C-alpha cells in the first residue's frame, strides 16, 4: 500500500574476485571444466538469470542493472 | 623460362596489364584537385602499383599466356631455375612457424597437466608459463629430433585407448 | 587377509568395453564380501556420462 | 590486482588480446612490406 | 555461411563424437591431449548454431544484394 | 515390444525405475552387488522405447539396456 | 499374499470443465486406463491432457487414453501431493486388469517375491556374434 521509493544499501561489494572464476552465478556450472560442454553453457546461462537465483527480487535488480548496461551501450 | 613462361619482365602482357591498371586510376585522378587528400590517395595508390609491378618484374616471376605471375612447386625444378623463393623457401618459413607454435602448444599441455587441477589451467591460462614455453618454442626442430630420437615424443599405443574393434 | 589391489595405488584398467581400457585410475576401495566387481577405481578424467567412478573386477585390474 | 590479473588471463580475454596482437603484427608487416609475393632474400 | 550452416542442420552428434575420438586418439598418440575434453556440441546447441548460421548467411546475401543493386543503380 | 536386459554390472541404485515413465523396470532381490538388488524388466509390453531407463544408468557400460524391435499401438505411443 | 484392489465404477470424478486432449475412438475398441486416488483436500491440479480440474475430497476417479498419461498423473500426484493412487486398465468387453502398484509396493523398492524377468547374467559384450545366430529370427542380446 502506498506507491514508495525502497532500496537495499549497498547489497553487493564491487571486487573483481568473481572475474577471476569464471561460471560462479550458476551451482552446476561451478567445480571447473571437466569438458567443453562447460564452456558452452558458461555463455547460454548467462543472462538465464532465472536458473542463477529463484528470489524474485535478485532477479528483478539483475535486469534493472542489465538495461541500464544496454542503454550505455546504445549512447 | 620454365615450363613455356617467358619471365614477366619480358612478357608484352605484364607490362600491358600494368599499364591498363594504371591508366584506371589516372582517370580516377581526373576528378580533384592535385592537393586534395582524395588526390594524395589517388597518387599514393597509383606509386604502391608502380612500385608491385617493378619489383615483380625485378624478381623475376614467371608470366603465362596472360599477364600474371606464376609459382613452382618442385625442388630441384625451382632450384635449377632461380625459383626456391616460390614454394620452397616459404614452406621451410611455415613449417618452422607452424612447429613453433604446435610445440609450444604441446609443451604447455604437458606442464600443466602434472598439476592439481589440469583441467583449470586450460581456460584460466597461466601467462608466464605460457609465455617461457613460447619463447622455448623457437628451437623446436633441436627439441622435437631429440625427443624422436629419445623415443619421448611419442606414447606406445599400449597405453592409448582404443575402440572396442 | 585382504585381497586384491591396496587402497590409494595406481592400476590399468583392462576391460575393453570401458571407457578408461588402458588408462589409469586410483583404488579408492575393495569390498571383501564376494561381490562380482568388488574393485572401486577413480579417475581424475570423465567418461562421456560425467562420472569417474567405476566398478572393476580383480582380473581386469592389474596395478601400476 | 591479483584477481584483475586473473581475469587478464583467462581463456576469453586473453584469446582476444592475443588474436589482436598477431593480427595488428601482420596488418603492421603488410604496412611497411607490402606486396610481397615471394619470399625474395 | 549458409551453406556451411547446413553441416551442423543434416548432422548429428554421434558422427561428430566419434569423429573426435579418432582425432583425440591422434593426439594422444603425441602427448598432446588436452585435460578438458573435446566433446562434441550437444544437440541443441548444434541445432542453435546451424540455425544462427542459416538466418546469417540468408540475411548478408540479401543485404549485399540489395545495397549493391541500389548503390549501382537508383 | 523393445526387448530390454539388465546385466550383471547393476548395482542396484535404482535409477533406471524411477526413470521409466511407462513402468517396466522394477527392483528384485539379489546378492551380485552391495545394494542387494537388481533390475528386472517384466512388463516389457509396455516399454515405449524413450530410453530414459538407459540415460539414468551409472554403470560404464550400461547395465540397462534397450533393443528397439516390432512396433506395436503400445509401442509406438498412440493415442489417437 | 497381496491382493489388488477392485475398481469400483461408482467413484466421483475431479471437477472439470471439459477438454480437446480426452478419450477418442481408439478407447472404445482397443482399451483405457483409469486412475483412482484419495484427496485430503479439494485442490487445483493439472491434468496431463491440458487444463486444470479440481480433485474433490476422499475417492476421485479420472479415465485417460494411454498408460503413460496415468503415470505421469500419479508422479505429478507423488511428487507435489503426496497421494497414491491405483492404475487399472478397462477392456471395452468389460475386463479389468489392475496396473501400476503391481505388488502393492512401488517399482524402486524391493519387495521379495517379484519375477526376475529379461535378466541376463553375462555382461554387454559377451552377447553372441550376428554371424553365428545368421537367420534366426531373433537379435543377438536374446540368446
Ligand atoms: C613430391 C612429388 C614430386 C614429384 C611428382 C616430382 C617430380 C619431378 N622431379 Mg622432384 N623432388 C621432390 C618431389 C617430387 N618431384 C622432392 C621432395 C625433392 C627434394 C628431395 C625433389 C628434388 C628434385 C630434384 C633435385 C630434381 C627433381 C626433378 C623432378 C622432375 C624429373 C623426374 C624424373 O626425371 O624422373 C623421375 C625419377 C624417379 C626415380 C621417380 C620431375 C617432374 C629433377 C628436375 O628438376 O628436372 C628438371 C631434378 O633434378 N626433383
Ligand atoms: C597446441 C595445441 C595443438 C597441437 C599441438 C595439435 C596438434 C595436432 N593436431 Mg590439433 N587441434 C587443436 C590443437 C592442437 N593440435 C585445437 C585447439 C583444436 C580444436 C579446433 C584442434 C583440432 C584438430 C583436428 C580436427 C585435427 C587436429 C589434428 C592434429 C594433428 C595434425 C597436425 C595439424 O595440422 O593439426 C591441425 C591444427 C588445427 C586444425 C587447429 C590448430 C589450433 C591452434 C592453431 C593451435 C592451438 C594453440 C594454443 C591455443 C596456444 C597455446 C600456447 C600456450 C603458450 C598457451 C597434430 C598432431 C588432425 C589429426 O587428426 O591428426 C592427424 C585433425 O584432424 N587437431
Ligand atoms: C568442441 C569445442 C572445443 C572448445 C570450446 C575448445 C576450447 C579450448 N581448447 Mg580445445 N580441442 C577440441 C575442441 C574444443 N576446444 C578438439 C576437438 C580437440 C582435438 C582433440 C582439441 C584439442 C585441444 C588442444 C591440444 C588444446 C586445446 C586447447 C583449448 C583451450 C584454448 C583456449 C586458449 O587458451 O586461448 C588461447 C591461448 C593463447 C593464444 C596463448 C597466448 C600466448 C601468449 C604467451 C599469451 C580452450 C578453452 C589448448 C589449451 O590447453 O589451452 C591452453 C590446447 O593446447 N584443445
Ligand atoms: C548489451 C550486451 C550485454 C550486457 C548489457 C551484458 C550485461 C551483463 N553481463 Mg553479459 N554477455 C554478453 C553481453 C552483455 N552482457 C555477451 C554477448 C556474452 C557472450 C558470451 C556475455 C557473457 C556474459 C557472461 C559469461 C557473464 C556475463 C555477465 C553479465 C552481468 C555482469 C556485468 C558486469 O558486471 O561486468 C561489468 C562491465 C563493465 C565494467 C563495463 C566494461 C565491460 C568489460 C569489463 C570490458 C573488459 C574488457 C577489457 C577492455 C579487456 C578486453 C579487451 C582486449 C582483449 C583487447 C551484466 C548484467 C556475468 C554475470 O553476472 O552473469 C549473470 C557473467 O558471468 N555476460
Ligand atoms: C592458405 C591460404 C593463404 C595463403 C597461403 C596466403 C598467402 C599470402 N597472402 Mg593471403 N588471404 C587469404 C589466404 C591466404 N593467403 C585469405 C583467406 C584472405 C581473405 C582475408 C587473404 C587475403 C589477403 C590479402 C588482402 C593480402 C594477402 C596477402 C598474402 C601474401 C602476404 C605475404 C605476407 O603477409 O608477407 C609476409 C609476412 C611475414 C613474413 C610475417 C611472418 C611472421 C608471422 C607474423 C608469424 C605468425 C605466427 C602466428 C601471401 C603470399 C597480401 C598480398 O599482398 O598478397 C601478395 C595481401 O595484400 N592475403
Ligand atoms: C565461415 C565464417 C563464420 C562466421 C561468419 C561465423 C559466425 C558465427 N558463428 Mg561460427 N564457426 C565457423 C565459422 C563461422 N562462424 C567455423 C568454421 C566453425 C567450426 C566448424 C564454427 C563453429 C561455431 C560454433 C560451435 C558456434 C559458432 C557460432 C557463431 C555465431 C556466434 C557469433 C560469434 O561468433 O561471436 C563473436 C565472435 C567473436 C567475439 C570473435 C571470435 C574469435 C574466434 C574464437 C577466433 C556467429 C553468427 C556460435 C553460435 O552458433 O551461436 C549459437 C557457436 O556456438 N560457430
Ligand atoms: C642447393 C643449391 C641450388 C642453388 C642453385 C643456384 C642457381 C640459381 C639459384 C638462385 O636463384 O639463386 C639463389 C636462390 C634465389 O635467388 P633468386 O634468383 O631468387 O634471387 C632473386 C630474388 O630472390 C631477389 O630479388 O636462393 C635460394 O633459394 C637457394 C636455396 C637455398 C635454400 C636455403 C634454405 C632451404 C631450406
Ligand atoms: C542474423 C543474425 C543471426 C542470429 C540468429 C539467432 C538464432 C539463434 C537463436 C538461438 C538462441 C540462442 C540463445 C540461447 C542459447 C541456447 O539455448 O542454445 C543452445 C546451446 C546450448 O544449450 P543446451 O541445451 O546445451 O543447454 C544446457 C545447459 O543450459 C546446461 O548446462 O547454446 C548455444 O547455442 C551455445 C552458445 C554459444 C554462443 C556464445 C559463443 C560466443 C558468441 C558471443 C556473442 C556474440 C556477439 C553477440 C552480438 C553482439
Ligand atoms: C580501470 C580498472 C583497473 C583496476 C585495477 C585493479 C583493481 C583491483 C582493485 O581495485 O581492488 C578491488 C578493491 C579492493 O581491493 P582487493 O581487496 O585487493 O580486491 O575494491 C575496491 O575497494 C574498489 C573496487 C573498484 C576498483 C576500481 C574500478 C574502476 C574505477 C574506475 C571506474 C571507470
Ligand atoms: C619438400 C617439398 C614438398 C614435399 C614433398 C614430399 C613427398 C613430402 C613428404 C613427406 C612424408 C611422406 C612425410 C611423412 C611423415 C611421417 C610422420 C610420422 C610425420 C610427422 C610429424 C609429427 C610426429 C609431428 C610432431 C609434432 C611436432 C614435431 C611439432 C608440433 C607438435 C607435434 C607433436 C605435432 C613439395 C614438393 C610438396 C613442395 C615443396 C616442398
Ligand atoms: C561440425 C559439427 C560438430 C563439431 C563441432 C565442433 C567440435 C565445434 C567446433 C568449434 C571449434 C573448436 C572452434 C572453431 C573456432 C571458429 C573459427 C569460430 C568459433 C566461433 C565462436 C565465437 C563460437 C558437432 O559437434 C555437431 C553436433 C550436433 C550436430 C551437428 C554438429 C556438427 O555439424
Ligand atoms: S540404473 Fe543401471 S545399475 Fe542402476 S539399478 Fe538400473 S540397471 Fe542397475
Ligand atoms: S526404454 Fe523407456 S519405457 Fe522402455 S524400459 Fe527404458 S525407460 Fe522404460
Amino acid at each position: 500500500k502506498k506507491v514508495k521509493i525502497v532500496v537495499d544499501r549497498n547489497p553487493v561489494a564491487t571486487n573483481f574476485e568473481k572475474w577471476a572464476k569464471p561460471g560462479h552465478f550458476s551451482r552446476t556450472l561451478s567445480k571447473g571444466p571437466t569438458t567443453t560442454t562447460w564452456i558452452w553453457n558458461l555463455h547460454a546461462d548467462a543472462h538465464d538469470f532465472d536458473t542463477q537465483t529463484s528470489d524474485l527480487e535478485e532477479i528483478s535488480r539483475k535486469v534493472f542493472s542489465a538495461h541500464f548496461g544496454q542503454l550505455g551501450i546504445i549512447f | 623460362d620454365v615450363a613455356g613462361l617467358t619471365p614477366c619482365s619480358e612478357s608484352k602482357a605484364f607490362a600491358k596489364r600494368k599499364k591498363n591498371e594504371v591508366k584506371a586510376l589516372n582517370k580516377r585522378l581526373k576528378n580533384y584537385e592535385a592537393d586534395s587528400a582524395p588526390a594524395l590517395a589517388l597518387k599514393a595508390t597509383i606509386a604502391r602499383t608502380e612500385a608491385r609491378f617493378d619489383k615483380y618484374a625485378k624478381q623475376g616471376l614467371l608470366c603465362g599466356t596472360d599477364g600474371l605471375p606464376h609459382l613452382i612447386a618442385d625442388p630441384g625444378l625451382a632450384l635449377r631455375y632461380g625459383h626456391a623463393g616460390d614454394v620452397f623457401i616459404p614452406t621451410i618459413g611455415f613449417i618452422y612457424f607452424a612447429g613453433w607454435l604446435g610445440y609450444a602448444g604441446s609443451k604447455y599441455l604437458q606442464a600443466v597437466a602434472a598439476t592439481a587441477k589440469p583441467i583449470e589451467k586450460e581456460i584460466i591460462i597461466d601467462v608466464p608459463l605460457a609465455w617461457k614455453l613460447l619463447w622455448e618454442g623457437f628451437g623446436w626442430p633441436l627439441r622435437a629430433f631429440a625427443e624422436y630420437k629419445n623415443g619421448s615424443l611419442m606414447e606406445d599405443d599400449a597405453k592409448i585407448t582404443v575402440s572396442p574393434r | 587377509p585382504d585381497v586384491g589391489p591396496k587402497r590409494g595405488t595406481q592400476v590399468r584398467i583392462l576391460r575393453p568395453e570401458s571407457y578408461w581400457f588402458r588408462e589409469t585410475g586410483k583404488v579408492v576401495s575393495v569390498d571383501q564380501s564376494g561381490i562380482r566387481y568388488p574393485v572401486v577405481v577413480r579417475f581424475e578424467k570423465v567418461n562421456y556420462a560425467g562420472v569417474s567412478t567405476n566398478n572393476y573386477a580383480l582380473d581386469e585390474v592389474v596395478a601400476a | 590486482m591479483k584477481d584483475f590479473t586473473t581475469y587478464l588471463s583467462t581463456a576469453p580475454v586473453l584469446t582476444l588480446l592475443s588474436v589482436t596482437v598477431v593480427a595488428g603484427l601482420l596488418i603492421e608487416i603488410n604496412r611497411f612490406f607490402p606486396d610481397a609475393l615471394i619470399a625474395a632474400f | 555461411v549458409w551453406a556451411f550452416s547446413l553441416m551442423f542442420l543434416f548432422s548429428g552428434r554421434g558422427y561428430w563424437q566419434e569423429l573426435i575420438e579418432s582425432i583425440v586418439w591422434a593426439h594422444n598418440k603425441l602427448k598432446v591431449a588436452p585435460a578438458i575434453q573435446p566433446r562434441a556440441l550437444s544437440i541443441t546447441q548444434g541445432r542453435a548454431v546451424g540455425v544462427a548460421h542459416y538466418l546469417l548467411g540468408g540475411i548478408a546475401t540479401t543485404w549485399s544484394f540489395f545495397l549493391a543493386r541500389i548503390l549501382a543503380v537508383g | 515390444s523393445h526387448t530390454v536386459k539388465i546385466y550383471d554390472t547393476c548395482i542396484g541404485c535404482t535409477q533406471c525405475v524411477r526413470a521409466c515413465p511407462t513402468d517396466v523396470l522394477e527392483m528384485v532381490p539379489w546378492d551380485g552387488c552391495k545394494a542387494n538388488q537388481i533390475a528386472s524388466a517384466p512388463r516389457t509390453e509396455d516399454c515405449v522405447g524413450c530410453k530414459r531407463c538407459e540415460s539414468a544408468c551409472p554403470t560404464d557400460f550400461l547395465s540397462v539396456r534397450v533393443y528397439l524391435g516390432s512396433e506395436t499401438t503400445r509401442s509406438m505411443g498412440l493415442a489417437y | 499374499a497381496f491382493t489388488p484392489p477392485t475398481l469400483q465404477s461408482d467413484t466421483p470424478s475431479p471437477i472439470f470443465g471439459g477438454s480437446t486432449g480426452g478419450l477418442l475412438s481408439q478407447a472404445q475398441v482397443e482399451e483405457f486406463h483409469v486412475i483412482t486416488w484419495e484427496s485430503k483436500k479439494e485442490q487445483i491440479f493439472e491434468m496431463p491432457t491440458g487444463g486444470a480440474a479440481i480433485m474433490r475430497q476422499g475417492p476421485n476417479l479420472l479415465k485417460l487414453a494411454r498408460k503413460e498419461q496415468c503415470l505421469a498423473l500419479l508422479t505429478q500426484l507423488r511428487t507435489k501431493f503426496k497421494i497414491d493412487g491405483y492404475i487399472y486398465r478397462v477392456f471395452p468387453n468389460g475386463e479389468v486388469q489392475y496396473l501400476h502398484p503391481k505388488d502393492g509396493v512401488y517399482p524402486e523398492k524391493v519387495n521379495a517375491g517379484r519375477s526376475g524377468d529379461n535378466t541376463n547374467m553375462r555382461r554387454i559384450g559377451q552377447n553372441k556374434e550376428p554371424v553365428q545366430i545368421k537367420f534366426s529370427g531373433k537379435i543377438p542380446a536374446e540368446f
